[PDB]
């Protein structure tokens, strides 16, 4: 796993916590 | 697989939290000075309104409506100041974590953008404190002067003041962000009058986010955003 | 919902119908659904 | 396929929003009169309670605890008044949008029902302001008169007053809705005592929606609804 | 299939609700005494702080900022006192319902635990009212004395007071629950220093539940829980 | 949830157990579930 | 969410990353998911 | 689609927004 | 259904009401 995927997934779960 | 990167996030969050704690200690050491700086416009407005009322006829002040309200306000102000002074370290660690996650073409954009945004946020906060707040507070207190008595409580005033300062900082950053984007052939006038339809919906969603569930607060927050967007249109038109 | 009310939902819907209109409402909702499905795809990929 | 109906909704919502804006302008042009009309019961109650206190012993008034509280209250009052003035246009457009979606046998019911509901809401608001508010406010202020000082802030008072007025309007509309339904053999006494079991749950749901997450507010909102239901039983019994 | 068990819930809930209603009636019959007991520390603190202010210079009091604030506070206090008085009946019925659903080896644990928890909660409430509140209120009012005027409103004061009292009751029950668990070889010192990592996350979750969405309140509630856990560590270490 | 707390949910459940009781509680929950399933069927039909 | 904000979620996440760390974060999340799946299994069993 | 179905769908979506 | 199962299911549904 690379860093960019980490930022993508972290932003994704952050969005999911705001739905 | 997330292990080599979760250690870095842990360590940088530890440094940021330590910086915030040190800032909170330093701020609570000087909470009286920050509280006086916050309350100076309110005291000045109240004194001026008292002068006006005495002129017309020929009282109101800062109060605390909660038992632990003064201590809580001091802690809140110290926490906000600690966050503000730790923002250098916080953003340094955040960039150092995100830097090896960005291509070699987005750093050149993010650095001047962040720097200019910080400078314009500071300029906006200073402008709000020194040019807007003295007049706005006087107008607001004089508005309810012949009907009500201004017994202004610190707990709500602190939130109101911080919201004004942050909002003016952002309202100074957006019309400089628009100029920065318009420099690099990114957005033009036509590009700004074609996404206005979604822009107003996003503005109202933001207003709903940043304000209580009251509709009037949402509208009163969306109107300045619409004005900032209108100004952005002119800025990108003359860029 | 984090300081957000139903009346605010209604106000945003009013704005969406007013300014987007007959068209650009269906397209906007379709694209919002597509973006949300992409976000769910990302979180599913993370949960692998 | 929803295009021929989204355009009509768009134009009717535009007309309604324009009516609301015009009403807001008209109301804000006369916000002092509306504010005085709202605050007349509060001032009268405070003066009477002061008379009682001076009688017993042998101060409190209307205040503003927020810097922009008076301006926000004026805007809120103007917004509510504009919505009330636009209600004719709003309901006209709403019916014109819904009418060609309803059968030729529901209009004949919906028109007299809407008319009677509007009349009874007006009657209820007038009764609340002129017959209930002068005594209720006096009792509430005199209750905490020998313990606390009534420094009543306008921001909460406006919401309390509007809630009282709207609640009394609805509490006048429901027991006439019961009569209207009972006229055409729709609801009888037995039918109103067999759906009581679900009626109380619906009442408590409504109380939960219309009140803060406090349980006590929910109970104090459910009790008047239960009383209105009990009255409705007698009304349908005597039809 | 749930029929033979839903009837028992119905009857036991009816008895508990009747007990709560009787307690509410009894408490409202004597709401003046309970209100005086609640506000005695506030009045004493205000008088002492006034003495300090008059000493330095050589006013603040209990107010009501809502029209129905006094009646609502009386109702809230009566409701809380009725719930407290019905706790015997409520817990008796709850145990009578749960008893034929628990094995013959957990009852011997629950009974002494419940008894000790109730006793220690009472001890903690008494300690908060008589040893902590007189000093804490004086400190908090003196903190904002040279800056603001303490116009303390009853509506927020009741909530603050009950929050302090219940928090101290729980903060006295947990360090005795730790001892009780440590007696029967269940929790030891090592077992309490290895689940600390999840303990702090659970503490912050609880603080987020029990406090408004403000982060500062969450931290201000998590710190006492952290100190209680630290104390529990030595309590289980010396068991 | 739009001014609704958990304690209010508990109060409504208390009233539901008290007044409906042994019977008419299963029936009430079954009919509420059926109504919500019908609402979901309608919104699925709309998205067609 | 019943008096809970997003910033509080962030504070709890920061605490979780700080104290658990590289390991015991994946394990804690796995066990929380398992417990929630067990709760869903229980409510499914109840609806039978 | 006729107006009655439009009203039904709008009401249903509004209800879904209140769950 | 026995009492223990009732307690389990009631606790589970209450938890589901807090998610």
């Amino acid at each position: 796993m690379q860093r960019r995927d980490f930022l993508k997934y972290s932003v994704a779960l952050g969005v999911a916590s705001a739905l | 697989s997330m292990k080599p990167h979760l250690a870095e996030l842990r360590q940088r969050l530890a440094i940021s939290v330590l910086a915030v704690f040190v800032g909170f200690i330093i701020a609570f050491t000087f909470h009286n000075a920050i509280l006086g700086w916050i309350t100076k416009p309110l005291n000045n407005a109240l004194i001026q309104v008292g002068k006006i009322v005495e002129k017309r006829e020929m009282n109101g002040m800062i109060t605390t409506h909660q038992v632990g309200g003064a201590f809580f306000v001091a802690l809140k102000v110290s926490f906000f100041a600690g966050i503000l002074m730790a923002m250098p370290v916080i953003l340094w660690q955040l960039w150092l974590f995100i830097a090896p996650g960005l291509y070699d073409n987005e750093k050149k954009m993010v650095l001047p953008f962040v720097v200019g945004g910080s400078v314009m946020f500071l300029i906006g906060v200073l402008f709000a404190y020194y040019v807007v707040t003295p007049f706005g507070f006087q107008f607001l207190i004089t508005f309810g002067s012949f009907l009500y008595t201004p017994l202004i409580n610190i707990e709500d005033y602190v939130g109101f003041f911080t919201k004004i300062l942050i909002g003016f900082g952002i309202a100074f950053e957006l019309p400089v962000v628009a100029y920065f984007l318009a420099l690099l052939g990114l957005i033009t006038d036509k590009t700004l009058k074609d996404y206005f339809k979604y822009a107003i919906v996003i503005i109202f969603l933001l207003a709903a986010f940043l304000t209580p569930p009251d509709v009037l607060t949402q509208l009163l927050m969306a109107a300045p955003l619409i004005l900032l967007y209108g100004l952005s249109i002119l800025i990108v038109h003359y860029v | 919902m984090f300081g957000m009310g139903f009346s605010e939902i209604l106000v945003i819907a009013l704005v969406a119908i007013l300014f987007l209109g007959p068209d650009k409402l269906p397209e906007a909702m379709v694209q919002i659904a597509k973006f949300f499905n992409s976000v769910r795809k990302t979180i599913n990929e993370a949960k692998s």
